[PDB]
């Protein structure tokens, strides 16, 4: 199964003991420089990335502002401030302002999808795809279409406090 | 959200 990796997230971030959920925390914790770290946004991968074939997982989302999960190409740039697009390799779903968006640029779409408990994603690097759905009905709730060039990672990125993100297989 |  998935977990978070520690040497890439953001300091500031929490990850809980079983490396499943993470959250915000108060501040910033005093952990290595490690050229993996992403020192300025608020993001963690995945320990592990896919390059071929067709993976699932699951995320459980807070119900309050300040989440985007998906995936990340593994170039996806650490330090300093980057823009969360798709243009920089990240594709996200984001919780923000009470409203649920798909992450496209340079307007992201805002998704008319109501309230999300539990979102699958569904990762095909064969066909050039992820795609989110929402657990209990698997209503569709967004696919990017990508020609993946590289490793691609599971994305994570908790910029409040009050709101979390938990992995499920 | 600038930090996302």
């Amino acid at each position: 199964e998935l977990t978070l990796d520690p040497d890439t997230a953001n300091p500031r971030l929490i990850l809980s003991l079983d490396l499943k959920g993470v959250r915000l925390g108060e501040r910033a914790q005093d952990l290595p420089n490690h050229p993996c770290r992403f020192d300025t946004n608020t993001r963690v991968l995945a320990s592990c990335g896919f390059s071929s074939g067709r993976h699932h997982w699951e995320v459980e989302v807070g119900s309050k502002d300040g989440w985007a999960f998906g995936v990340a190409r593994e170039s996806v740039r650490r330090k300093g401030l980057t823009p969360f697009t798709p243009e920089e390799g990240v594709w996200a779903l984001q919780l923000n302002g009470g409203q649920y968006w798909a992450v496209t640029s340079p307007e992201r779409s805002p998704l008319s999808c109501g309230h999300l408990s539990r979102v699958r994603v569904a990762l095909d690097l064969e066909v050039g795809a992820v795609s989110f759905y929402a657990v209990e009905d698997m209503r569709h709730l967004y696919t990017f279409r990508v020609n993946f060039q590289e490793r691609v990672f599971p994305l994570f990125s908790v910029c409040s406090t009050g709101t979390y993100l938990r992995i499920w297989p | 959200a600038l930090f996302q």
